[PDB]
């Protein structure tokens, strides 16, 4: 019994490890995402100014 | 039709194996269409293949 | 009830070894779904658009500086 | 784990599987299984196997009193 303590809480603190790294790695994708759009004029400015 | 299966295939729990292959690719099929049988002499027709 | 939807695989029986009354104590399995994909930012083609680099140490900078000088 | 839980969950221990959750305890009834030559009124009828009552049609008996 409490060996399926062990591993029920292995399989919850690996799962959170590995929904925090992913959460992580979504979070860069977002600020890559949002530091491009930061960047980012419309199409219809640099039309001209490029 | 992919209008139809992008509206359906989405989130899913109790997942598995790749069931259902075909013959000829061998790929997972990923739904099935239950039609009348003149939709079905139809859709082999506008589709052709 | 807790007992709602989960499974039972066993039981803990206190100290009868041919008795099957008293206070019981059942382990509730439950199931659960992982539903995730394994996206990395090396992974998507969003990387093209990037040169990354693995800075160990970013929180101790304080701010950053490229000089670009123009020779016109 | 004393049950049958691999296909319907799956294969993946990662994705999928079975976890622990919750210790609940009931209480079960304990009913005295009487018996009729465990208790003391068998003291009174002598009982015997007669294994078919049909062979006794008959609702009488002869008692062959002697004094």
């Amino acid at each position: 019994v409490e060996y399926a303590e062990y591993v029920g809480a292995v399989k919850t603190v690996a799962s959170a490890l590995q929904f925090g790294v992913d959460a992580l790695e979504r979070g860069l994708i977002n600020t890559v995402l949002s530091v491009k759009l930061r960047h980012a004029p419309p199409m219809f400015i640099l039309q001209t100014l490029a | 039709l992919s209008e139809m299966v992008a509206a359906v295939s989405g989130e899913s729990v109790l997942k598995g194996v790749s069931t259902y292959t075909t013959a000829k690719g061998g790929e997972p099929v990923g739904g099935v269409f239950i039609v009348t049988d003149n939709v079905l002499r139809q859709l082999l027709t506008f589709l052709g293949e | 009830s807790a007992a709602e939807g989960l499974f039972h695989s066993f039981d803990l029986l206190v100290g009868k070894d041919a008795r099957e009354a008293g206070i019981k104590f059942e382990v509730l399995l439950g199931v659960y779904t992982n539903a995730i994909q394994y996206v990395r930012f090396l992974e998507t083609a969003l990387a093209v658009s990037c040169v990354n680099t693995e800075f160990k140490d970013l929180s101790r900078m304080t701010d950053g500086k490229i000089q670009f000088r123009i020779s016109v």
